[PDB]
């Protein structure tokens, strides 16, 4: 499924994923694509912080679900 | 329109030194990610090293860190492969593969083409040219319509051999059978055909065995038994 | 690292079955398994990249899926030519792992070999050495039990086999049984046997000849 | 307009573009030069990426504006 990952920028990011991926891997897709280690990486879901080790589906992300992506630094 | 041609394979001693290339055609090295996967005999795959040549990242595996060094020409599209100190363990098929984009958008990337594969042999049994030995078709050998026939490739080293008919031109119930390791130490090949009975007075059977390592080619005519 | 555990290691279904193979991640990988082809003699082909993808040049009747760490590679028409070792992939770590293999077979109507027998040849006599080979053509299954018999004294020892690949037409297999002995050995014995034991022969065949005469 | 695209092993291409280009179509044009599928592209322009949906007029680029080029490992 695709998801969007947005920045405070502006700029929105889509990726293609699936529902039981783990955040570990859709930090290195975003690395992949975007250049910025998965360190400096920290996902925001409906206000909640994505913790590393947990399915999309055990945040109850459907497909076209905007993530949101701030930086470590 | 796009391949990978290895090269550098052979014998080599324990300890000794070989360096495996891998000419590109149809894509550029510099941007494309080149990998080296082996395979011992009777072994599955094993990833060896990996290059991508936009960056200059070079990894290897636990196994042969600090003996192989993995580089990549650019003016000449090659991929290189300096093995040094050289064991037992390393016997197997080397292959040269490319690793990257493979066709649908948003997928990840794979392994798409590969090389035909060079052979790195590690003994200290020096190489041996293939004696080849009718396997004349008798009374036993002859079943009503049908009379098997070949030749027997014995004691060479190392591998690999080639045997044809005919130049070529006898490709239809042909076996070959891999090779097998005698017990000196040597390997032997046995390669077999079924003709028509009818044919063995009038046509002519020879068997071509090409020996690479050894420079050796013999082409060894097989006729029925007589007296 | 992360190592990929393939299962089942050997299979054999007739042609038209649906066989899936099973190909289990250590850690999470995401989408980032291929799928390879070896056939004998040759190098390893791409057929599904990125877990499902299917790759221009594979015949549609291969897929792949994902479920997890799990990945099964399916074939719905299995024909004689997918006599391989297949082989997962995972593609996410670079200390790049593969599978232990999984090698298909045809599973054929039952052949008997039709056994023939080659004594030495007199250019290998004046080399010193008497090898006689004995040729199982064209049969199935794999098993097979070739037993050298020299004046009905069983040989144990000094008898080199070998198989060949399953033939991509007809789905058959053939084994070469040599019995390497010395000239004057050879010349020591008169009658030399091969019996073969197969699934396909009600009967255990004798073929032996006699030294000198053919 | 035309615009430089430059690469990490030195090859400097200068593609004649449009404001209307897609970026899409301008990594198309990229291949048709190198040979490198769009999947693995990564256009840079003053420290920002472009999106693989926008025009390169969303971005303000002028003629004579210089483009970086980084290459994807993995994909998906």
């Amino acid at each position: 499924m695709q998801i969007f990952v947005k920045t405070l920028t502006g700029k929105t990011i889509t990726l293609e994923v699936e529902p039981s991926d783990t955040i570990e891997n859709v930090k290195a897709k975003i690395q992949d694509k975007e250049g910025i280690p998965p360190d400096q990486q920290r996902l925001i879901f409906a206000g909640k912080q994505l913790e590393d080790g947990r399915t999309l589906s055990d945040y109850n992300i459907q497909k076209e679900s905007t993530l949101h992506l701030v930086l470590r630094l | 329109e796009v391949q990978l041609v290895e090269s550098g394979g052979g014998l080599v001693q324990p300890g000794g030194s070989l360096r495996l290339s891998c000419a590109a055609s149809g894509f550029n090295v510099s941007y494309s990610s080149i990998h080296w996967v082996r395979q011992a005999p009777g072994k599955g795959l094993e990833w060896v090293a990996s290059i991508y040549s936009y960056y200059g990242s070079t990894y290897y595996a636990d196994s042969v860190k600090g003996r192989f060094t993995i580089s990549a020409d650019t003016s000449k599209n090659t991929a290189y492969l300096q093995m040094n100190s050289l064991r037992a363990e390393d016997t197997a098929v080397y292959y040269c593969a490319r690793y990257g984009f493979a066709g649908q958008p948003e997928t990840w990337y794979a392994m798409d083409y590969w090389g035909q594969g060079t052979l790195v042999t590690v003994s200290s049994a020096s190489t041996k040219g293939p004696s080849v030995f009718p396997l004349a078709p008798s009374s036993k050998s002859t079943s009503g319509g049908t009379a098997a026939l070949g030749c027997l490739v014995k004691d060479y080293f190392p591998e690999p051999v080639t045997v044809s008919w005919n130049s070529g031109a006898l490709t239809s119930g042909v076996h070959t059978f891999p090779a097998v390791l005698q017990s000196s130490g040597l390997y032997s090949l046995s390669s077999v055909v079924t003709v028509p009975s009818s044919s063995l007075g009038t046509q002519t059977y020879i068997c071509n065995v090409n020996h690479k390592p050894s420079n050796t080619k013999v082409d060894k005519k097989v006729e029925p038994k007589s007296c | 690292d992360i190592q990929m555990t393939q299962s089942p290691s050997s299979l054999s279904a007739s042609v038209g079955d649906r066989v899936t193979i099973t190909c289990r991640a250590s850690q999470s990988v995401s989408s980032a398994v291929a799928w390879y082809q070896q056939k004998p003699g040759k190098a390893p082909k791409l057929l599904i990249y990125s877990a499902s993808s299917l790759y221009s040049g594979v015949p549609s009747r291969f897929s792949g899926s994902r479920s997890g760490t799990d990945f099964t590679l399916t074939i719905s028409s299995l024909q004689p030519e997918d006599f391989a070792t297949y082989y997962c992939q995972q593609a996410y770590v670079e200390p790049i792992t593969f599978g232990q293999g999984t090698k298909v077979e045809i599973k054929r109507t039952v052949a008997a070999p039709s056994v023939f027998i080659f004594p030495p040849s007199d250019s290998q006599l004046k080399s010193g050495t008497a090898s006689v080979v004995c040729l199982l053509n064209n049969f199935y299954p794999r098993e097979a039990k070739v037993q050298w018999k020299v004046d009905n004294a069983l040989q144990s020892g000094n008898s080199q086999e070998s198989v060949t690949e399953q033939d991509s037409k007809d789905s058959t297999y053939s084994l070469s049984s040599t019995l390497t002995l010395s000239k004057a050995d050879y010349e020591k014995h008169k009658v030399y046997a091969c019996e073969v034991t197969h699934q396909g022969l009600s009967s255990p065949v004798t073929k032996s000849f006699n030294r000198g005469e053919c």
